[PDB]
């Protein structure tokens, strides 16, 4: 079933909890968690297109300048995403600033073009695709989340100038009157956070495998 | 003058605990000492080459033609070429060499920071010496950071660290100690 | 250089000797000694044989053979 | 199960060396309670309880087992987090960093003898970068029994819930008002001039931590422990030897701008740091030349962070840094064998 | 000379007073003693006699089988009543193919076959009749000393040493073998002087030991080249290879023998072995061991007839003044476990401590603290806490490289440990797992080249054979 | 194929130009966008210390550049509602603690503060953030001053005898924006007439 | 246009250099991983006749004798590989596991700290 791939990426085969793979925006934009839905939901767009242009382009690769074909493949796309959202959702490219540009070298873009999109129809490298930028934003939605509320208590914010007033029901208030701790939001706050969804992910895979025994 | 600013690249400024460029080869490698060694100078003279080149090509092809949108392709797009030559040229003119940097050489063909560093390079205007010098000293900073981390996940791994943090998330959670250490140096340069 | 074995299903003997080349089973089996180990030995009686056969006292060995006494 | 020798011991023990340290340091503890009251003593005790009770929570998760909590490494720990803390400081600053230090620091990698940084260090940096306000408000030395300090609910008050420390009770201290003096565009021996008297800044009668003020008890403390062959005196005579040599070479060099030497050394934890801190066992190297290049790159750093930097002072920063640099000094530097050359190969004769 | 400095050591409560004060007491004969065929180093000799036999105090019941091995005399005459499984002591608590004497009672001397002016015969005669006596070196190391006298005749040898600087605690069998039978000891350095043409001999004894000293210098003061020399009081410092420092000054180069530096060191027991076997012809048979601890009555220093077992020493001695918590073969910083009262008394045999709960001290575990005070203790200047780390994670090729192959097991380690670890109990794991790794090795190299060569000699007889048989069959 | 080197070097310059001829069609579909995103940013950044009200022609259109003997060279901005000058913005620099602190000054045509703001700074968070207008007023002090109710003795901090507040545990960032504001309304009394009117 | 053309002569350039590279001279997760009980034979003394068929079928030397009623027996070289178990046609091959004797004693790792 092609809808097998795209459930088995979220959690088995994730990006940033497995594969050990972009981990640069993973720790860089993530003080808020307005800036990891809208840097996942990015990566997640780039992805499902790239994919789909190199799977729709397999049979005319050559095996020795692979790369610097499908590098470029992804690099004008990166770059139309960039002239996107720098014009049409400049609040949001002012956020993330470099990291958007930065999706060239995202090690989960290419792995997962050259892994996975040159042995395999149009259809399922997109439903990979997909599933990989879910698991992605749903990681960075979930570490932008504990740092911003380790860091100011609120969760989501600003998401209405960010992207857009009818996302305005997310912004809600934890631990209302609250300073905060100002480490979350330093770089220190994402390698600890990090290690933590790191051994937190064992424990329950350990936990889940003794249920199911 | 040079030497502070090299200074302020390796310390002040690391590519790695205040600017989160080559993380995944960085802590992929670095459970051991030797291939970390090897990496650190494979990268180093990679960053070095691609900021010459990517100096040349910016301020000879595209400002000229009036194409700056197209940097970022062109930039990976070169460096990759780059790589792979210095792959295979190092594949068979000295096998021997081909243990130390051509074995490390495909880790760092899209590393984040070969296109980071020319990228945050180009919107401080700087000259091809200045351009020169910033690739050094990120290289210079990753191989530091890399070559420290290595030994500390190389003494951890003989330490009874508890079974649920032992490997990965233990080395995450020095590296964030190891950054809030480095911390000190901020206004120092 | 050869060996001498003793073949005694309770304590299987092994023992290793230099001997003068073009030496003889006897004189071997004298110099390795193994007649103080064992005094039940009887070299007239018991078969003496070279890596499975049976050879004779006097018959001249080369080096790396394996003289062997057993029933 | 045979049992295999040597069958005899010289009777050592970990809580022999820990108390023995807590012993070294209770005369500058006492003498820095006594000096600013009743909130330097509940501010102590609150530290040392919380990181004896989060100690013996974490043994309890890890199921090591809870003769642990006997040996006073965590004790030993809390005391230098509190006598490095300013001395009214509220009490979640004690209870914070002692959570960070007792767990991320010493028990998330294991428990005692694995970490590889200083626990009381790495919590006394991520006090001051998280809360930078109630980590630089130092108070004015109010001796105990003074009819100046505040009474006994009085303190409480100051230091459990929020009751400001009024006016008059805070001030400068000595490294923080030169580099701002200097700011002002005040040359660096009119500032000594009148800003600074070493004869009483070496006793210990200025504005500091709990226990840095004073310079002599914490130097008595520190020779008991190398006579008593607890520590090696290499790391101190180099943290030493190097801050003095620089700060005197840049006198020297530009009086006007730099101050050196004796305002160096009576100034800052730099004593505490040289004897009771730098000088941990777990995160510090076990060579000869391996101890002295970890106190020489201590004192560098201390100086140049000092001078140039952008802290008054930096013996955590520095220590970290060091302790991160630790386990290359010890896999590059180790003794010679017996009968091999330096290069580990077998001697010829 | 002068006296240089060995680098590491401690200072262990000598215990020494209260068993150096009664002379060398003696045994009545018990009634069977067990030998074991293996008293030594190398391989095992072979039993000359049977069941049944009759002997003579002397004779050679087992002789080696080859170079490095030595031969085992009857202590006492007596009928040879099993040539079969003995105790052992040894830790595990295993038996060992070993005789059982019965002891006759009648202790007659066989004839022996004594020397005629020893300083007259060159250095191979006198290194051949030390081989046939049985010497193996009483000092621990259990190293036959024919094979030793022989390996230092062929290099340079420009001192002998002789290793009277008894080191372990409780121990006082040195001390009582120097202050009564100096004249003995020196009369046997001189042979060892004439057997390796050499310069000079330094007898060394620690300086906790006057008596020792005051006696040697007053037997040997009329022969010149004899020296007497006091060493420091250092535990390890009876080892081999840090009294050649202490001495000469020299380190002895690693993976090398002492002959490397010109010194051949001797054990004070050893020598007088040595000196009975080339002046009287008597093989070693009886050696001096020291009966201590807490809980025996009265501690003393025995001649025990080899093979004698342990029962009969403890009885000698009183008896058990209580309840001996442990049973140590040797000093407490090297000795080893006995099983059982009932076994024997081996070439090797150094003492027999009883110690109770007061001298033995409690330990309880902690993990490693770093403080260094190993790095500073050792002898061989090594970094014990690094070849721990190693070995308990099974690591030993890791843990080689940091010394564990220079590793004298001396027990300087676990004595100065703050937080308790058996250090030397690691060690010698890892050095069993090693050893046991290339045992392994070795006999598969071995029954491979054992493969091929049979194959090819089977192959190799098939094809002439089988030529033969065709050149037969043409001419028919 | 893949077999001659031919097919490598026309397959890379198809991919390139294909991809060329697509960001440039894209750059001169949204570079327009872009600009007027920029030029409304800055717009939006300047309305927040010059109401509407008093400005009628568009002040990032008539862009001054005065040459003083202290600050070198400004970015005086005009306000002109009538041919007459009403405001005049410009920013200053001055050293701060972590480094130089760049604001925003908006003096009205009699000398009069209408609002000062901090574009760049490098403060310590948590200790003097407070000059920040989304987080204190005290940046909202300077609202009514000048150089004629203010003489050269109040325009300090409090530690140096002033009039002005002083952060809790934070003076020298305070001390460089009281300079920095002292510094503008001085350099517009100086440069008459142009910048004063 | 003037940069189009610019690009592809950079790229074909790149191109024919790595082809001409190739003649004459994946994945980042797997790059990075390139980076970083014995048995004895045993003889009884009535289940061998002799028949010399143990010794036939040993491709080690272990097993010793020859002729009948001479009662063969192995040595150390034995592996347990079982060549003489189905040789012996009255199965007097009876390999056992090696028993521990006091040379093959090691010491035994300490429990824990
Ligand atoms: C060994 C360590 C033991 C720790 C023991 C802790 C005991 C005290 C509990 C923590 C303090 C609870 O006291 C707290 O007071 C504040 C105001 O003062 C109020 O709480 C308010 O401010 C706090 C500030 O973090 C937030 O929870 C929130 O904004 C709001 O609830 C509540 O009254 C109570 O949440
Ligand atoms: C919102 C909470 C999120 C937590 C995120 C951080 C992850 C923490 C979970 C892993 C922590 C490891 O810490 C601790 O490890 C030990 C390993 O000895 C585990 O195991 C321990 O408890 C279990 C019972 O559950 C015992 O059977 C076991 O003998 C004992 O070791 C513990 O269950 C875990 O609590
Ligand atoms: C062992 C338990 C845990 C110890 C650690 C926690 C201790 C925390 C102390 C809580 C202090 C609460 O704060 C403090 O409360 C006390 C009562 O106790 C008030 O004290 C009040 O009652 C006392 C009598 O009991 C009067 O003499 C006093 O004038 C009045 O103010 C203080 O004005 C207030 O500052
Ligand atoms: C390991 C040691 C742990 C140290 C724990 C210290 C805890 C200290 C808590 C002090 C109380 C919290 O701070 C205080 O909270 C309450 C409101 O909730 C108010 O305080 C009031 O109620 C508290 C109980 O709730 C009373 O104890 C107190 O005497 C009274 O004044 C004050 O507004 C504020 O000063
Ligand atoms: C970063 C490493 C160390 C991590 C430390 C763990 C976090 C510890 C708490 C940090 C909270 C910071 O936020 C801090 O919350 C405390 C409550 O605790 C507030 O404190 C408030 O309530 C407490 C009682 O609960 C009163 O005693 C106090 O007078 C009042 O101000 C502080 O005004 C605020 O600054
Ligand atoms: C067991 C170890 C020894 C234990 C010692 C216990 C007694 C120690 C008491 C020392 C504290 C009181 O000693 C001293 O007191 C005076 C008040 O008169 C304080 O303050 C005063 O003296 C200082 C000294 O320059 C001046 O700034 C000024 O005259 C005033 O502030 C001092 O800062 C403090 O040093
Ligand atoms: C390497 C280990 C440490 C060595 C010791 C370190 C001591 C501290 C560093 C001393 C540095 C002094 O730093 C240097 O001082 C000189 C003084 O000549 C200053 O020099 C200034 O004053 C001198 C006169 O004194 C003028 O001639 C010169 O034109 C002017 O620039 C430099 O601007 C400054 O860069
Ligand atoms: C600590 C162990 C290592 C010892 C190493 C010693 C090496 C250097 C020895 C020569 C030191 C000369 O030290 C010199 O002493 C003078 C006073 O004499 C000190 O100077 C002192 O007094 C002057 C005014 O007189 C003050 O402005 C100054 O702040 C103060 O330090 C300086 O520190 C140094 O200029
Ligand atoms: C590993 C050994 C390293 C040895 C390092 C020795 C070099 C460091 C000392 C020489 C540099 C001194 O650096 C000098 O000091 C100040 C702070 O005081 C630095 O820093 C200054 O500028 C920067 C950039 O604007 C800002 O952080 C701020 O304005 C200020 O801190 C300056 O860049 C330089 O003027
Ligand atoms: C740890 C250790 C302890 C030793 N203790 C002694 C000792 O107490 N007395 C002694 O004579 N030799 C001692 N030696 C040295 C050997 O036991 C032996 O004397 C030397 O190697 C050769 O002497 P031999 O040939 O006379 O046995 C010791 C060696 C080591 C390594
Ligand atoms: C001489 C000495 C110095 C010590 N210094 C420190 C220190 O600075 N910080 C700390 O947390 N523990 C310190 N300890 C306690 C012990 O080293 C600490 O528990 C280990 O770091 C735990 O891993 C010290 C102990 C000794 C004996
Ligand atoms: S003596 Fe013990 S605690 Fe000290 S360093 Fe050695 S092993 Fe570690
Ligand atoms: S047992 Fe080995 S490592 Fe330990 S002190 Fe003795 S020689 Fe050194
Ligand atoms: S095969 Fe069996 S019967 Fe034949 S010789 Fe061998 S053991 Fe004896
Ligand atoms: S099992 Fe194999 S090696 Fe062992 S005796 Fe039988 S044939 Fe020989
Ligand atoms: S190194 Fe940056 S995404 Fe992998």
């Amino acid at each position: 079933v092609p809808w097998q791939y795209f459930t088995s990426a979220l959690w088995q085969y994730n990006v940033a909890l497995v594969q050990m793979l972009a981990l640069c925006p993973t720790l860089a934009v993530t003080t808020t968690a307005t800036n990891g839905l809208g840097m996942g939901l990015a990566t997640t767009l780039v992805l499902v297109m790239t994919n789909a242009l190199i799977s729709s382009m397999r049979h005319t690769i050559s095996p020795e300048v692979r790369n610097p074909v499908m590098i470029g493949v992804i690099a004008g796309v990166v770059t139309l995403t960039d002239m996107a959202m720098n014009a049409w959702m400049h609040e949001l490219y002012k956020v993330l600033g470099l990291f958007i540009a930065l999706i060239v070298t995202n090690c989960a873009v290419l792995g997962r073009a050259e892994s996975f999109c040159l042995r395999n129809p149009v259809i399922p490298s997109i439903l990979d695709g997909a599933g990989m930028g879910a698991g992605f934003t749903a990681v960075l939605v979930v570490i932008g989340g504990i740092r911003e509320i380790l860091g100011s208590g609120t969760l989501f914010s600003q998401a209405s100038s960010l992207l857009g007033s009818h996302f305005k029901w997310m912004e809600i208030t934890v631990i209302p009157d609250f300073q905060g701790i100002l480490l979350a939001i330093l770089p220190p706050g994402a390698f600890i956070v990090l290690g933590f969804l790191l051994a937190a992910k064992r424990v329950i895979d350990r936990k889940r495998a003794e249920r199911r025994q | 003058e040079y030497v502070l600013f090299l200074l302020g690249t390796v310390l002040v400024h690391n590519v790695v605990l205040v600017g989160f460029l080559g993380l995944c080869p960085f802590m992929g490698v670095s459970s051991k000492l030797d291939p970390s060694i090897g990496l650190a100078v494979a990268t180093t003279l990679v960053m070095g080459l691609g900021g010459a080149s990517s100096w040349l090509l910016e301020h000879y092809v595209l400002l000229p033609l009036g194409i700056g949108f197209i940097r970022i392709l062109a930039y990976i797009v070169v460096i990759a070429g780059m790589v792979q030559l210095i792959e295979m040229i190092i594949r068979k003119a000295s096998p021997s060499l081909y243990r130390s940097l051509g074995i490390y050489l495909p880790l760092i063909t899209t590393n984040c920071a070969v296109l980071g560093v020319p990228l945050l390079s180009v919107r401080e205007g700087h000259d091809l010496t200045m351009a020169v010098l910033f690739g050094l000293g990120s290289g210079l900073g990753f191989s530091l950071i890399m070559i420290i981390f290595a030994g500390l996940r190389e003494r951890l791994a003989l330490a009874n660290v508890p079974a649920a943090f032992s490997g990965p998330p233990i080395a995450f959670v020095t590296a964030g100690l190891l950054a809030l250490a480095f911390m000190g140096f901020g206004g120092l340069i | 250089r050869v060996s001498v074995v003793y073949a005694d299903p309770a304590k299987p003997l092994q023992l290793s000797c230099k001997v003068e080349d073009g030496c003889s089973v006897e004189q071997a089996i004298q110099q390795s000694g193994v007649l103080r180990c064992c005094p039940d030995i009887d070299l007239k009686k018991q078969k003496v044989g070279v890596f499975g056969k049976f050879v004779k006292l006097d018959s001249p060995l080369k080096d790396g053979d394996r003289i062997e006494i057993y029933q | 199960s045979v049992a295999a020798g040597p069958f005899a011991h010289d009777r050592s023990s970990v809580n022999r060396i820990m108390l023995d340290v807590c012993l070294a340091l209770t005369p500058a503890t006492l003498f820095g309670l006594v000096m600013f009251g009743w909130p330097a003593i509940n501010l102590w005790l609150v530290t040392c309880v919380s990181a004896l009770a989060i100690e013996a929570a974490c043994l309890r998760l890890l199921g090591q087992p809870m003769r642990r909590l006997l040996d006073g490494s965590a004790l030993l720990t809390g005391w230098l987090l509190a006598i490095s803390l300013p001395p009214w400081a509220p009490w979640w600053i004690g209870v914070g960093g002692s959570l960070f230090a007792i767990g991320i620091g010493k028990q998330l990698y294991g428990g005692i003898g694995q970490n590889p940084f200083n626990p009381a260090m790495l919590a006394r940096v991520a006090l001051l970068i998280a809360f930078p306000l109630q980590m630089t408000t130092w108070a004015l030395p109010h001796p105990l029994f003074s009819s100046s300090a505040p009474g006994f609910f009085d303190s409480l008050a100051i230091t459990f819930a929020g009751a400001p420390l009024a006016d008059g009770m805070t001030g400068a201290t000595a490294l923080g008002n030169l580099k701002t003096e200097l700011t002002l565009n005040r040359t660096a021996q009119e500032i000594l001039e009148g800003g600074f008297s070493t004869i009483s800044a070496l006793f210990g009668s200025t504005p500091g931590s709990l226990g840095e003020t004073s310079e002599l008890l914490l130097l008595v403390g520190g020779v008991w422990l190398v006579l008593r062959r607890i520590i090696h005196w290499e790391i101190p005579v180099a943290i030493l030897a190097s801050v003095f040599v620089m700060a005197t070479l840049a006198y020297l060099i530009n009086p006007e701008r730099y101050a050196g030497g004796l305002y160096q050394l009576t100034s800052g934890g730099l004593i505490l740091c040289a004897f009771f801190i730098a000088t941990d066992p777990v995160t510090s190297p076990i060579s000869r030349v391996g101890r002295l290049i970890f106190g020489v790159g201590c004192g560098v750093l201390i100086y140049v962070i000092r001078t140039w930097g952008s802290f008054p002072e930096a013996a955590a920063f520095a220590v970290l840094f060091m302790n991160a640099l630790t386990p290359l000094i010890d896999r590059y530097w180790r003794p010679r064998a017996y009968g091999r050359n330096v290069r580990g190969k077998p001697l010829v004769a | 000379f002068n006296l240089s400095s060995i680098r590491g050591g401690v200072h262990p409560a000598a215990h020494k007073d209260l068993s150096a004060a009664l002379p060398i007491g003696s045994l009545p004969l018990p009634p069977r003693l067990y030998l074991p065929l293996r008293q030594h180093a190398g391989a095992e000799a072979l039993p000359m006699v049977a069941v049944g036999d009759k002997v003579l105090k002397g004779q050679l019941l087992a002789f080696p089988p080859t170079e490095v091995s030595a031969p085992v005399h009857a202590p006492t005459s007596g009928r040879i009543v099993a040539i079969g499984p003995v105790p052992a002591p040894h830790p595990s608590g295993l038996t060992t193919t070993g005789i059982v004497l019965e002891s006759d009672g009648e202790d007659r001397w066989i004839d022996l076959d004594v020397s005629t002016d020893p300083f007259a015969e060159d250095p191979l005669v006198l290194a051949d009749r030390v081989a046939k006596a049985g010497i193996v070196g009483l000092g621990g190391a259990i190293f036959p000393a024919a094979v030793k006298l022989k390996q230092g005749t062929r290099h340079e040898i420009k001192t002998v040493l002789v290793n009277g600087s008894e080191c372990e605690p409780y121990l006082t069998c040195d001390d009582r073998i120097m202050r009564e039978r100096a004249e003995a000891i020196v009369d046997g350095a001189r042979l060892i002087q004439h057997i390796l043409r050499a310069y000079s001999v330094v007898i060394a004894i620690e300086d906790n030991k006057p008596e020792a000293l005051a006696a040697m210098r007053a037997a040997a003061e009329h022969f010149g080249a004899i020296e007497v020399m006091a060493v420091p009081a250092l535990y390890p410092m009876g080892s081999a290879k840090q009294l050649i420092q202490a001495v000469t000054g020299r380190e002895v180069p690693a993976g090398g023998r002492s002959t490397d530096v010109g010194v051949l060191v001797h054990n004070a027991g050893t020598v007088y072995a040595i000196q009975q076997a080339l002046r009287f012809g008597r093989p070693l048979i009886s050696r001096v061991v020291t009966v201590s601890g807490a809980c025996v009555k009265t501690p003393q220093n025995l001649d025990v007839l080899i093979g004698t077992p342990v029962q009969a020493l403890i009885d000698a001695c009183g008896g058990l003044s209580g309840d001996p918590q442990q049973l140590l073969l040797g000093g407490p910083m090297m000795g080893a476990v006995l099983p059982s009262t009932e076994v024997p008394v081996i070439k090797g045999a150094t003492g027999l401590l009883a110690l109770a709960r007061h001298e033995l001290p409690n330990k309880d575990p902690a993990p490693c603290i770093r403080c260094a005070s190993c790095v500073d203790a050792c002898p061989m200047g090594l970094t014990p806490l690094d070849m721990a780390l190693y070995a308990r994670a099974d690591d030993y090729d890791g843990a080689s490289e940091y010394g564990l192959r220079d590793c004298i097991l001396c027990g300087c380690c676990s004595y100065v440990c703050p937080s308790h670890i058996p250090l030397v109990h690691y060690f010698q794991y890892a050095k069993g797992q090693q050893d046991e790794r290339r045992s392994a090795a070795r006999k598969s190299d071995y029954i491979k080249r054992q493969t091929e060569v049979r194959a090819a000699r089977l192959a190799e007889e098939e094809a002439a054979k089988a030529a033969a048989k065709a050149a037969k069959e043409a001419a028919k | 194929w893949r077999p001659m080197v031919a097919y490598q070097g026309l397959s890379l310059g198809l991919v390139c130009a294909v991809v060329a001829l697509l960001l440039l069609t894209g750059n001169i579909m949204t570079h327009g966008t872009i600009a007027e995103q920029q030029m409304q940013d800055r717009l939006a950044t300047l309305r927040e210390v010059l109401p509407q009200s008093l400005y009628d022609n568009n002040p990032l259109a008539d862009s001054f550049k005065v040459q003083d003997a202290e600050l070198g060279e400004v970015e005086v901005l005009p306000a002109r509602l009538q041919g007459k000058l009403t405001a005049v913005v410009f920013q200053g620099r001055n050293i701060g603690y972590g480094g130089p602190i760049e604001q925003m000054m908006s003096v009205d045509a009699q000398g009069k503060i209408l609002g000062v703001r901090v574009l760049t700074h490098k403060e310590t968070p948590g200790l003097a953030d407070k000059i920040e207008a989304s987080r204190s007023d005290w940046i909202k002090v300077f609202d009514g001053l000048s150089l004629e109710n203010t003489a050269l003795d109040k325009w300090k901090v409090k530690k140096d005898g002033g009039q002005f507040d002083q952060f809790a545990g934070a003076t020298i960032t305070p001390r460089a924006v009281v300079k920095t504001v002292l510094q503008g309304l001085q350099f517009q009394a100086r440069h008459a007439e142009q910048l004063k009117a | 246009i003037e940069a189009t053309l610019a690009l592809t002569v950079m790229g074909v350039l790149l191109g024919c250099g790595l082809g001409l590279a190739a003649r004459k001279f994946g994945g980042v997760g797997l790059a990075e991983k390139l980076a970083a009980a014995p048995m004895l034979a045993r003889v009884e003394a009535s289940q061998c006749i002799g028949c010399t068929r143990c010794y036939r079928a040993c491709p080690t030397d272990a097993i010793v004798g020859a002729s009948g009623q001479v009662h063969v027996v192995l040595e150390d070289a034995c592996t347990g590989c079982g060549k003489c178990r189905d040789a012996c046609p009255e199965d007097c091959v009876l390999l056992i596991p090696q028993e521990q004797t006091l040379d093959t004693w090691r010491w035994d790792k300490p429990a824990a700290a």
